């Protein structure tokens, strides 16, 4: 067990940018809304930063 | 394979962004935030 840079590419990053990906499609869906894209940011953010730990 | 300060930045960064996300603007938010923190549990599963 225990976490290494494989699983935080399967069990995080890929995870997170698949949510990304749905939010995407309610954006797309629901223009009026603030949140969803708020989302996307966060999770980008969440991403980006834990892609930069994961490699350092 | 992970680093002690690997794992508590990435765990703080899990942390912010369950913390901060609109995770209870919308029932459909609140699945994303729940997914999220399901992550970050079995995250923490991993490293303890």
């Amino acid at each position: 067990t225990d976490a290494t840079l494989g699983s935080v590419y399967s069990e995080i990053i890929s995870p997170v940018k698949d949510c990304i990906l749905t939010v995407a499609k309610a954006v797309s869906f629901n223009p009026g809304g603030k949140d969803n894209t708020d989302a996307v940011e966060v999770l980008t953010e969440l991403n980006t930063k834990v892609e930069r730990a994961a490699m350092n | 394979q992970l680093s002690d300060e690997q794992k508590e930045t990435i765990l703080k960064a899990l942390n912010d962004a369950i913390e901060k996300g609109p995770w209870d603007k919308s029932n459909f938010l609140r699945v994303i935030g729940k997914k999220l923190i399901a992550i970050r549990d079995r995250f923490l599963k991993r490293i303890g």
